[PDB]
């Protein structure tokens, strides 16, 4: 079972400050250290700081800005990282790890993805991507669904609950005027479609929201 | 059991804990000073180790106020437990010795 | 505080290629250097711990050699799902640090 | 109090002293050496220490003459320091094993 | 002797910016670097001891990293008062000594 678990994201007023948190599970020992780890879109890991639960101290990377503050529950078995008067610097996905106090990142969170921005949230709208009437199938079939107008990112899309994998690709998000957009394709069988439905899922955690869109043949 | 007996045997057990106890401590003390290496449990109680038996390799050692404390501790503990030891030997043939001459 | 030096930032193989990612530490460390996995999107994943020791789960193909500022990821026989960036950590000295990581590009 | 339980009382502040004039003094003969790392009082007291317990991390140690004279005085305060208790726990066990037999 | 190195000698920087000093040794010298402020016709302030040591009565923005032998002093979101010469100092082998210094200008 998942052994850390971190919010999806959180969207920040740029001054403001956030608390994120980090649930563990699992085997827990005296002797285990919780980290964080800051990375900016397409850059490398930086290592923010790390705290014991047991004693309930804490160390920071000397190296760079102090933004943070951890902190730990015992009882429910939660560290939190308060990041504090963040700007556009600070937007990126922060992920909180395990160390059994030998020296390795045995287990990562899934990261939650940290946005400084002034603008509103905005669930995305989902819409389906059914071949035009006079295209030629092949062997196989090229579905998709058009995902718009949603703010901060990100997003997960997946295809029929997830029992859909493979033949799946997701395009990076666009930004054009304070919301972003972004398709996924998928791709079955000729045969199978429409006679099994297929189905894009998608959930914007900024938004608490998950939608379904069932993929039909156009009219 | 004689008394020199039990305590030697108390002196190892405790020496054990404090072995322990300095590991952990070590690492917690350790951790947060710029390039310390006193800062895995695994290490940190060979670390140990080989501070009780005053054996120097030098491969590793505190550089924090409270890490040396702990190092001190553990010097110490470690130091009497392996007097303690002696004078019990001392004590045992001490009184054989007396045996051998009818006393 | 220890710098690792991960290059070249990009490795190009063919398929079924062996390949391997160096990693230079500003001093030496033993082997207390550990490497991670991150696909696109995804989260950082133990691949080799302690520069050799292999993790449970993972592909009899990964291994690690290396020790003292010198440390060496291969991949025999690469193959697409093996597509992600590539970083080492180490543990010998505070505070912990990461590489700068590799792309793999088959 | 017995002699022994006293001796070792009065090696330890003995010691206690000698552990901090020897860093003062260390330091004092120290600086003026080029590259010479025993040069600040708090780690020379650290330094004192190790060299009382013999412990032997190695991360420090002195290059002078003199600075090696007050050394030698400290690690031999040290071990007899130590020794010292030694004897006095073995009195202590052989008073008691005497008592245990009667005697 | 150990000798210190700061550069690069001027330091531009844009108001409200975040700046970094170097100072790198010669040889290994654990923490025993400290840092020294110099306005105009004044005379030399501690800033940081021991690396990343703060001293009572200095502003919150000045904090120093570092250890062995590259060391940093940081100023966030810089000011005019700021303006002035920087010098790093070590104390881990004598002789003590002092970096050929760095000019901040905004």
């Amino acid at each position: 079972q998942v052994q850390l678990q971190q919010p999806g994201a959180e969207l920040v007023k740029p001054g403001a400050s956030v608390k994120l948190s980090c649930k563990a599970s699992g085997y827990t020992f005296t002797s285990d250290w919780i980290h964080w780890v800051k990375q900016r879109p397409g850059h490398g890991l930086e290592w923010i700081g790390e705290i014991i639960p047991s004693y309930g101290r804490a160390n920071y990377n000397e190296k760079i800005q102090k933004k943070a503050t951890l902190t730990a529950d015992k009882s429910s078995s939660t560290a939190f990282m308060q990041l504090s008067s963040l700007t556009s610097e600070d937007s990126a996905v922060y992920y909180c790890a395990r160390e059994r106090g030998d020296g390795y990142f045995a287990v990562w969170g899934a990261g939650t993805t940290v946005t400084v921005s002034s603008a509103k949230t905005t669930p995305p709208s989902v819409y389906p991507l059914a071949p035009g009437s006079a295209a030629q199938t092949n062997s196989m079939v090229t579905l998709g669904c058009l995902v718009k107008g949603y703010f901060p990112e990100p997003v997960t899309v997946t295809w029929n609950s997830g029992s859909l994998s493979s033949g799946v690709h997701t395009f990076p998000a666009v930004l054009q005027s304070d919301l972003y957009t972004l398709s996924s394709s998928v791709t079955v069988p000729s045969s199978s479609w429409p006679s099994e439905t297929v189905t894009c899922n998608v959930a914007h955690p900024a938004s608490s929201t998950k939608v379904d869109k069932k993929i039909v043949p156009r009219d | 059991s004689a008394l020199h007996w039990r305590a030697a045997g108390a002196a190892t057990v405790l020496l054990v804990i404090v072995l322990l106890a300095g590991s952990y401590l070590a690492v917690l003390a350790e951790r947060g000073a710029p390039g310390a290496q006193l800062i895995t449990y695994p290490r940190a109680l060979w670390w140990s180790v080989e501070t009780a038996t005053t054996v120097g390799y030098g491969d590793l050692y505190p550089v924090t106020l409270w890490g040396r404390c702990v190092a001190v501790v553990v010097m110490v503990a470690g130091i009497t437990s392996f007097g303690l030891v002696t004078a019990a030997l001392a004590t045992w043939f001490v009184g054989r010795e007396q045996e051998r001459r009818g006393h | 505080d220890i710098l690792l030096t991960q290059s070249p930032a990009i490795l190009s193989v063919s398929p079924g290629e062996r390949v391997s990612f160096s990693c230079r530490a500003s001093q030496s460390i033993g082997t207390d250097i550990h490497w991670y996995q991150q696909r696109t999107n995804g989260s950082p994943r133990l691949l080799i711990k302690y520069a050799s020791e292999s993790i449970s789960g993972i592909p009899s193909r990964f291994s690690g050699s290396g020790s003292g500022t010198d440390f060496t990821l291969s991949i025999n026989s690469v193959e697409s799902e093996d597509i992600a960036n590539y970083y080492c950590q180490q543990s010998n000295r505070w505070p912990f640090t990461f590489g700068s990581g590799t792309k793999l590009e088959i």
